[PDB]
RNA sequence: CUGGUAGUUAUGGCGAGAAGGUCACACCCGUUCCCAUACCGAACACGGUAGUUAAGCUUCUCUGCGCCAAUGGUAGUUGGGGGCUUCCCCCUGCGAGAGUAGGUCGCUGCCGGG
RNA sequence: CUGGGGCGGUCGCCUCCUAAAGAGUAACGGAGGCGCCCAAAGGUUCCCUCAGAAUGGAUGGAAAUCAUUCGCAGAGUGUAAAGGCACAAGGGAGCUUGACUGCGAGACUGACAAGUCGAGCAGGGACGAAAGUCGGGCUUAGUGAUCCGGUGGUUCCGCAUGGAAGGGCCAUCGCUCAACGGAUAAAAGCUACCCCGGGGAUAACAGGCUUAUCUCCCCCAAGAGUCCACAUCGACGGGGAGGUUUGGCACCUCGAUGUCGGCUCGUCGCAUCCUGGGGCUGUAGUCGGUCCCAAGGGUUGGGCUGUUCGCCCAUUAAAGCGGCAC
RNA sequence: AAUAGCUCACUGGUCGAGUGACCCCGCGCCGAAAAUGUACCGGGGCUAAACAUAUUACCGAAACUGUGGAUGAACC
RNA sequence: GUCAUGGAGGUAGAGCACUGUUUGGACUAGGGGCCCUUCUCGGGUUACCGAAUUCAGAUAAACUCCGAAUGCCAUGUACUUAUACUCGGGAGUCAGACUGCGAGUGAUAAGAUCCGUAGUCGAAAGGGAAACAGCCCAGACCACCAGUUAAGGUCCCCAAAUA
RNA sequence: ACAAGUAGUUAGAGCCCGUUAAUGGGUGAUAGCGUGCCUUUUGUAGAAUGAACCGGCGAGUUACGAUUUGUUGCAAGGUUAA
């Protein structure tokens, strides 16, 4: 009666803290906001975080419990 | 001893590495039976050990069972090949790790405590030490 | 300045250890190499200490 | 000193106690007007200043709750070795969680009035 | 597909655990969902805060609707689960149709086919005073290629020429093709009458590994035994040995390792059936019980059934149990 | 049969130095029965030729080195 | 490859803040035994049950207030090393095995099965483990009646200690 | 003619020879080491397959296309078919 599972969706970080990215680079794939859109970062319809401009990726604490990812030129 | 209900009917066997994380110092009683090596203790063995203890004390003093058989185990019948999914739940066990105090007694003199506990130890599949608070 | 000598075989050793021995510049068993004593080199030696002997 | 508005993982919070006020800020008074209530001028909005620090606000005190937190030890574990192996032991490096000594009743801006 | 095959179950998609703190990761492993829904349950602007409990109160009950207090969320989020969400992503209300057209730097995922995200640009809008947000829905299922047909459009082609027929292009519809990368538009059985190619890649015999089960031996001792645990039994539980059972696995053998019972011939083990020696006895004697030593020899003939086994008749000192390809 | 017999909880004498519980660690013992033949150190055999801790010599490979030779690549 | 630096990620461990499982005590609303007028409405009764409440104590693959070692992604003006990538021509492979470690299935059986991870075999001769693909040591270009070592050894078979 | 043999190989006396003259030839007491070849396999000395022996015969070819590399001629050209 078991024997089922969905295809794995390859979630998680796609670029490293300190790595240079081009505009549109997906930074994080996620369900909901495990990580929040920081500065120069957008949240897509499926919660995907992407760089809005070229620059360097920085994963940062938001405050105590939450986390954000930013892109600094 | 059986859980009134369980979230999952089937459960990994697990492992028994390391010293018991809790219940290593005798807490409610004067004397305790301490597991020296690890083992699964079945509910049938806990009962056999309890009745042996309690009978010798002659409904005197108190007996705390400090282990509970939370974990189900399954078996396949004889004449059944491998596969076709996990077997039916057969029994209930408490994985006892080394250092875990399994039984505690109070309200009897040392001599009677120490005898009731050796009588219990002979029903358990694990090497035991008697320890006092 | 360190003198590093490969004393044990790489046969049967994991790739990380083999790759480190290669980066140290060691070839066959009893190969010797002379390296400047840095943290970088010290770190390599530590990963493969069981394979090599180190003098000064 | 106080009003506004920011930053900072609550060491900033909660709770308890005290003091303060025409300069603000409040409560407060009123519904004619703009504007309001799925009923209610409660709120929102507008017009006032008789009354009051009671509350909010501000300042001060405290460790009861929370929060922060070493050192040491221990668990675990990379690598290297041994065993009698449900598992356990030794060497090297890393090293928690809990507990604890301790810390905390914030700190740091810019603007307006005084 | 398959711990041989058949029978049963399963087949695509989503969520979780397995999964070893990136990603990925198997099993006829452990759990659940899907093949939709919503004209608002979408967009935007503004405003809001839930579960439960206590106390008080007409119908009114444990529980309806009021009121106060405490309440980080114990609620909710169309729907499984996980991850999120109280500046709400939860709850009201007003206006709306961005559930837009052309696209798209660049990324993710990935054998391919596909799948996913996307700032920004242009057109023309919705809401908002503006800032701005809006290319459906908190996120991740809700689907199916090509070929062929149908319908709508069309500054495309039109077989001498003008047309037309018919085609192309754009849009859209028609399949559990669900065995869900779909052999065809269109498909069930039997073979002991069988045949060929292969396989010890894979079953039936025996060997091997394993020993759950099985046989034997122990530990503890509640008890039974008038009394008395241990003469003899020994519950509840615990530990082994053996490799004769029922099994598990699929390692040798499918260019053949003949498979049950019997006959003939035995040989070996000892966990001993008899005979020999001995301890204990709940051993008066005669008989026994139980344990220890002991494998030298011995260990029946019939009735029934293919039987092994078993029951029976009649004996015997005794009518042993096992291994040797049962 | 009960009474007594013996033997004694309890002693002063001897005779006189140790004696009795309990816990931990090392190494052993029993528990220990299978089928052709010893048959659960490869054998002999071993009381160390076993075990523990420490030490040093030596043996031991087609490893590495020495001598000669052949050969690929890269470089000059 | 290492060093340094930054980061994502919830395993081991641990913990009980949530969810499930769970022991003992205290408390306490009900219900159920027991008589009473009684409608057992409520008393006087209670270890016959029982939901919260706390105090102490356990427990978890599908619990988490926490949380390593490693591994992973990246940066460097660090030190070593020698490959990467692209485009073409030609393949073979799609039965794997055991060992160690981490899991599932199984009985915490299997030389079982199925993944992950490393190694060896496969395709690897040599030495050791009596013999013994997969264990220990170690990689055979050829010749030598030279040498030094590895695992394993040194009384005899049998080279070396009756150290 | 006291020996336990995948038949050799390494060491090696003794005996017998005398060459394409070489640190030669035949034989081999004794000693060490040593499980054919092929196929098929995770793994075969295999108690898996095939071959009694010897000899002969016995399996990637050609044509026409495609593509790629090498070579040669000519080159913004090159080349002819029947
Ligand atoms: C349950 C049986 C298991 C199998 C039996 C065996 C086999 O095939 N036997 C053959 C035999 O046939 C003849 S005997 C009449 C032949 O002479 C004899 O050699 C042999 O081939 C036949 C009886 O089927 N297999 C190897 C395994
Ligand atoms: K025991
Ligand atoms: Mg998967
Ligand atoms: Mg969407
Ligand atoms: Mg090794
Ligand atoms: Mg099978
Ligand atoms: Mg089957
Ligand atoms: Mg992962
Ligand atoms: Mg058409
Ligand atoms: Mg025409
Ligand atoms: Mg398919
Ligand atoms: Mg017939
Ligand atoms: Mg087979
Ligand atoms: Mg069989
Ligand atoms: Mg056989
Ligand atoms: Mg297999
Ligand atoms: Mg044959
Ligand atoms: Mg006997
Ligand atoms: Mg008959
Ligand atoms: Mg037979
Ligand atoms: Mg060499
Ligand atoms: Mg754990
Ligand atoms: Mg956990
Ligand atoms: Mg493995
Ligand atoms: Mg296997
Ligand atoms: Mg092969
Ligand atoms: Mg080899
Ligand atoms: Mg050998
Ligand atoms: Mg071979
Ligand atoms: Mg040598
Ligand atoms: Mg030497
Ligand atoms: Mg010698
Ligand atoms: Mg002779
Ligand atoms: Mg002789
Ligand atoms: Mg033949
Ligand atoms: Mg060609």
């Amino acid at each position: 009666s078991n024997g089922r599972d969905s295809e794995s969706k390859r979630l998680g970080a796609k670029r490293a803290d300190g790595q240079f990215v081009t505009g549109g680079s997906i930074l994080y794939r996620q369900r909901g906001t495990k990580i929040y859109p920081g500065t120069n970062v957008g949240r897509g319809g499926d919660d995907t975080l992407f760089a809005k401009t070229d620059g360097v990726v920085r994963f940062e604490r938001m405050g105590r419990d939450k986390k954000k990812v930013s892109v600094y030129p | 001893l059986v859980p009134k209900r369980v979230k999952y009917r089937r459960e990994f066997r697990g492992n028994m590495r390391g010293r018991a994380k809790g219940g290593t110092e005798v807490a409610f009683g004067e004397y305790g039976l301490q597991a020296v090596e690890a083992s699964w203790i079945t509910n049938r063995q806990i009962e056999a050990a309890r009745i042996a203890m309690t009978r010798y004390m002659k409904r005197g003093g108190k007996v705390w069972i400090k282990i509970f058989p939370h974990k189900s185990y399954t078996s396949k019948p004889i004449g059944v090949r491998m596969g076709k999914g996990k077997g039916a739940p057969e029994g209930w066990v408490s994985p006892v790790k080394r250092g875990k105090i399994m039984f505690e007694i109070a309200g009897v003199p040392e001599d009677v405590a120490r005898e009731a506990l050796r009588l219990a130890a002979h029903k358990l599949p694990v090497k035991t030490k008697i320890v006092k608070r | 300045k360190l003198e590093i000598t490969l004393k044990r075989s790489l046969i049967g050793r994991p790739q990380p250890q083999r790759k480190t021995v290669q980066a140290l510049g060691l070839g066959k068993t009893n190969s010797v190499v002379v390296k400047e004593d840095n943290p970088a080199i010290r770190g390599m030696i530590t990963k493969v200490s069981h394979l090599v002997d180190v003098k000064e």
